[PDB]
RNA sequence: GAAUUUGGACAAACUUGGUCAUUUAGAGGAACUAAAAGUCGUAACAAGGUUUCCGUAGGUGAACCUGCGGAAGGAUCAUU
RNA sequence: ACCCACUCGGCACCUUACGAGAAAUCAAAGUCUUUGGGUUCUGGGGGGAGUAUGGUCGCAAGGCUGAAACUUAAAGGAAUUG
RNA sequence: GGAUAGUGGCCUACCAUGGUUUCAACGGGUAACGGGGAAUAAGGGUUCGAUUCCGGAGAGGGAGCCUGAGAAACGGCUACCACAUCCAAGGAAGGCAGCAGGCGCGCAAAUUACCCAAUCCUAAUUCAGGGAGGUAGUGACAAUAAAUAACGAUACAUGUAAUUGGAAUGAGUACAAUGUAAAUACCUUAACGAGGAACAAUUGGAGGGCAAGUCUGGUGCCAGCAGCCGCGGUAAUUCCAGCUCCAAUAGCGUAUAUUAAAGUUGUUGCAGUUAAAAAGCUCGUAGUUGAACUUUGGGCCCGGUUGCAACGGGGCCUUUC
RNA sequence: CUCUUAAGGUAGCCAAAUGCCUCGUCAUCUAAUUAGUGACGCGCAUGAAUGGAUUAACGAGAUUCCCACUGUCCCUAUCUA
């Protein structure tokens, strides 16, 4: 895959683990 | 210049350099955060000993073939759970479920070594005896 | 405890271990030398490499200073007086020069046979080993001897060991109770 | 798959040894070599070879 | 470590007894006594290594404990005796006296000296001290305290000393000209005459030491020994007289004998 | 002059709490790797059939698509 | 204003390369095994991964810093003929 | 001022507000006792150092203390904690990281042996004591030397054959004697003790790297080998074997670690356009680095070292100590 | 691949003060939990200023657990006005 579009999923990826771990306590 | 100083009064930027750059390399890094003891079942030590769990036939890697007869092993001294290879024609006779084995390295410090997928261990005892001297006829395995 | 024992070894393996010409060279000096394994090269070769050490480190310094003159004296006396190093070459060079045949020449399983004590080099190696051969008043069983070139004048065989003297042998008394058998009575 | 790891060895003929004289081991073992090798036996064809075919 | 040590391991012993290795795990240590541990010598290392007489410790000790040695002028039956330089160890039977002198190697040089000669000793000044009651004393490299001493005598003088009355006969004053021994440091077992005195104050004392062969030395002031003048030495010098030849001259006297 | 005894300093040790470190369990979540000639498409390499890529932003089953600015590593070294 | 010649500084360009380079090419990418003018920063096979974690900045998006386990015998550069 | 043997925030009282730090303090980690040293090494280095010597610390974890010159001692005591022995239940006694030896842990390490004769140590001491130490036992840690054969005859073309002969010896074994503290063993030796001298050498390999087989049989992408590249699918020089051959050899292989190879850590001495790598840009502190210039040049001596020369000095003048 | 709508519930969130089935299922909490909490989600009938999700602080709001504390209780007794 392309690495822009690597990096946009990456990105993704870690706005939901930050979403998580935020909802999380 | 080189890229770095040639001063004689040099000697603290050269070395600190030294020393932060020392760090790629994969002997040094290894050594300096004692990846051997906290990763690497075996403690930093050369062999050990262990108990068979199961014989395992795992399929060789492409482009071969002749699954290679392993055994899992869990380790006396720490616990864990390794492959180890069986090495000879046959010789998966002679080890037994639930028996003890020495185990040795591979050859290759980990990164397993041929086209056995992840297997990184290999059997040179079992019960007391060599596994190579129990392949020839010299010994003969204690009844188990 | 009590100091500890000093001790070094004597050879040093060759880096390449299936070089065929070094292979070749090391079986062909075997074969003329009468030698067990390839170690007593190995063990020449490296008493050699300490010798070419030391005259290379003493021919870097200045000519006339003391530890040069000193040093490389004495190297030279040594290898003169074992025959390794001929007569007429006492430069501290020749000494970087020399080779391994050089010391596989002194060696007693090669003077016992360049002496005609010996009909081979393997004879010599176990006449030897068994006892045969004395240097002075004194049996000498070791092939690797370096025969301080004073010896070989007196290379000969010893009172014991019936080639030289007093005994006949210890198969030839066997032989002579069996042959009185042989002869009838 | 387990319950076939004698396919070969197992399944092979056991051909027995074959006794000869021993070999002289040792000084003797170099000696036969150097004589073997280096007073050129006809073992050459053309350069140099150590068996025969 | 809790206390003075007893033993003396083997190896650690001072390298100038010549001691062999591999003979056991310990050495004499040298019992406390006049000289030092370090530039001592004990009576059991002179009578079986230095002489032979004895065989072993045991034979030192028996040689010892029927009043044969003596070491200047009394009997001292201590196996381990630290006897040192200018020591006259006198021997009645096998009567003869040696006076530990250091060779030119730095190693105490057995001296066979009469007793003429060897009925005194000679004694460095280690200091010159009022004692109590305002009565002057002198301290020597042997640690001998002698009383009301010559008002001339300084410290790095020498002194004659009766060996059997133990008082100043005669004194050597330290100074430019005079034969020297040196007992320490690189060039221990030299002698030579003091050429000049560089003084340092607060550091140590240096003196420069040409030998009767025109070679100069410098040296600290701690290991240097008057004993005579030149050619007028108060004591006799051993065979060597401390000349410091190099390792060829000497490698060439020894092949002149052939 | 023993038992005993007052007050000190030195203080083990225990209890509670705090803190640090290292192992370790965990429903579930979300990755990576390996193997697998599984499914879906064909995004890239030819102008790869919309040139590719970078940063950023949004969207979509998935590769990806699209806007804005940039690069040629372009498919143009070129219009006195 | 232009022309001619010179000059200093600048954006570049053309030819040739003593020279350099794996080559493409390069007046610097030269004056480097005949290796030292000064100095800062960065890299140490390919992935995992600019990921996890901690810190810090940011309103957020994110930025800066940044591993390891594990995995792998190639990945990659320039050029040649198809 | 107290306390100490003594200096000293060592402690106390009062007072001051200092002391360390990017030239890395403080904190964290160490599978860190430090050094002498060890391995490897063209040079530079890299790595290691629990361990024969020196220094330190500890005697299960802490703390306290008696005696004494010297101990915060542990084969001394006191207490607590954790272990743990005995017991007639009331009580009492402990500390192998001394020497052996056991358990446990592990990949991983020896005899519950003899002796004070040596080395030395201790005492009141020439005598006693010493698991300090020495001696032997186990021991392929490592190191040294180097048996497994040598020489004839016959046939064949210097070499081939279970064609044969006479010698030599120690591996062993063993009267004695030496050695030893008493032995053992070594050295020295009476007699014995070589013929497929069975008194029989092994460990790994033969595709390449890498010395050595398109040999024969077996297996048929199986079994397996293979550090890597690869070899195995009915034609295997690579697996299992036989024969032959190669390597090192009383040693050889395997695993891990480390060193060289690695100029792949680069000070010597790397690389950064495109292979990994020049910060988006500029300022800027520490750090590193930083133009040139001040007695040069004549002359006279003495005296060295090597072979009149060369090279090295020291001393005078020349505006000069 | 179909039928089909204006559009077919998106980002989120949930047995929630919204889930019938239902005391849902898994985990945690306890000796035991229709409670609480964390997850899961074809969700009778969640969901975006009819505001969605979250939120430091605040609350005589609703709720669960823990420590302390106690006559709430075991199990009652006694005293004063
Ligand atoms: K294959
Ligand atoms: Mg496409
Ligand atoms: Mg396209
Ligand atoms: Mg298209
Ligand atoms: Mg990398
Ligand atoms: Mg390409
Ligand atoms: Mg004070
Ligand atoms: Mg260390
Ligand atoms: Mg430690
Ligand atoms: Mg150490
Ligand atoms: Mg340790
Ligand atoms: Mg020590
Ligand atoms: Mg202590
Ligand atoms: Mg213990
Ligand atoms: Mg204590
Ligand atoms: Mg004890
Ligand atoms: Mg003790
Ligand atoms: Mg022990
Ligand atoms: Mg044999
Ligand atoms: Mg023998
Ligand atoms: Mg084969
Ligand atoms: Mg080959
Ligand atoms: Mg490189
Ligand atoms: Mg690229
Ligand atoms: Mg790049
Ligand atoms: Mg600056
Ligand atoms: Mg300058
Ligand atoms: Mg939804
Ligand atoms: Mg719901
Ligand atoms: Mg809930
Ligand atoms: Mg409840
Ligand atoms: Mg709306
Ligand atoms: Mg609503
Ligand atoms: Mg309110």
């Amino acid at each position: 895959m392309r690495a822009k579009w690597r990096k946009k999923r990456t990105r993704r990826l870690k706005r939901k683990r930050r979403k998580v771990r935020a909802r999380s306590k | 210049g080189k890229g770095k100083p040639r001063g004689l009064n040099s000697a603290r930027k050269l070395r600190v350099h030294r020393r932060n750059n020392r760090w790629a390399e994969n002997n040094y890094k290894k050594r300096l955060l004692g990846t051997a003891f906290k990763s690497s079942p075996f403690g930093g030590s050369s062999h050990a000993k262990g108990i068979v769990l199961e014989k395992l036939g795992i399929e060789s890697k492409q482009p071969n073939s002749a699954i290679r007869k392993c055994v899992r092993v869990q380790l006396i001294k720490n616990g864990k759970k390794v492959t180890a290879f069986v090495p000879n024609d046959g010789c998966l006779n002679f080890v037994d479920e639930n028996d003890e084995v020495l185990l040795a390295g591979f050859g290759r410090k980990g990164k397993a070594k041929g086209d056995i997928p992840g297997v990184r261990f290999k059997v040179v005892k079992v019960s007391g005896v060599s596994l190579l001297a129990l392949w020839k006829e010299k010994k003969e395995k204690p009844r188990s | 405890p009590r100091a500890p024992r000093t001790y070094s070894k004597t050879y040093s393996t060759p880096k390449r271990p299936y070089e065929s010409s070094r292979l070749d060279a090391e079986l062909k000096l075997a074969g003329e030398f009468g030698l067990k394994n390839k170690k007593e090269i190995y063990r020449i070769s490296f008493q050699l490499s300490k010798i070419r050490r030391a005259a290379r480190d003493l021919l870097t310094r200045d000519e006339k200073d003391p530890k040069r003159l000193f040093e490389g004296n004495a190297l030279i006396r040594r290898l003169v007086r074992v025959g390794v190093l001929s007569e007429d070459k006492k430069k501290l060079d020749y000494v970087l020069a020399l080779k391994v045949e050089d010391f596989l020449e002194r060696r007693l399983q090669t003077q016992v046979y360049k002496l005609g004590l010996a009909k081979s080099v393997h004879h010599a190696r176990v006449l030897i080993t068994q006892r045969h051969i004395a240097v002075g008043k004194q049996i000498v069983n070791i092939p690797s001897f370096m025969v301080r070139l004073d010896s070989e004048k007196h290379i000969d065989f010893a009172p014991t060991s019936p080639f030289g003297g007093a005994r006949p042998g210890r198969v030839a008394r066997r032989n002579a109770a069996r042959k009185a058998e042989a002869s009838g009575e | 798959s387990l319950a076939r790891a004698g396919k070969v060895k197992s399944q092979t003929p056991k051909v027995e040894k074959t006794e000869k004289p021993k070999k002289p081991k040792g000084r003797a073992y170099k000696r036969l070599l150097y004589t073997r090798r280096f007073v050129n036996v006809t073992l050459v064809n053309g350069k140099r070879r150590m068996n025969p075919g | 470590a809790r206390g003075p040590k007893k033993h003396l391991k083997r190896l650690a012993a001072p390298h100038h007894w010549l001691l062999d290795k591999l003979s056991g795990c310990y050495a004499p240590r040298p019992s406390a006594g006049p000289h030092k541990l370090r530039e001592s010598l004990p009576l059991i290392v002179f009578l079986r290594n230095r002489l032979k007489y004895a065989l072993n410790g045991r034979e030192v000790k028996a040689i010892l404990m029927q009043r044969h040695v003596k070491v200047d002028g009394k009997v001292r039956t201590d196996t381990t005796y630290p006897a040192g330089f200018m020591d006259v160890i006198t021997l009645d039977a096998t009567n003869e006296n040696f006076r530990l002198v250091y060779d030119v190697k730095g190693r105490f040089a057995v001296h066979r000296i009469t007793d003429e000669e060897a009925s005194y000793k000679l004694g460095k000044v280690k200091k010159v001290q009022l004692g109590k009651k305002g009565v002057p004393y002198v301290v020597t490299h042997d640690g001998r305290t002698i009383r009301y001493p010559d008002p001339n005598i300084k410290v790095n003088d020498t002194v004659k000393i009766d060996l059997a009355s133990g008082k100043i006969t005669d004194f050597i004053k330290f100074d430019a000209g005079k034969l020297v021994y040196v007992t320490g440091g690189r060039n221990l077992g030299r002698i030579g005459t003091i050429v000049h005195k560089e003084r340092h104050d607060g550091g140590f004392d240096l003196v420069h030491i040409k030998d009767s062969l025109d070679n100069t030395f410098v040296t600290r002031l701690n290991n240097v020994f008057v004993i005579g003048e030149q050619g007028k030495p108060y004591i006799s010098l051993p065979k060597g007289k401390g000349i410091k030849l190099s390792i060829a001259e000497e490698r060439d006297r020894r092949r002149a004998q052939q």
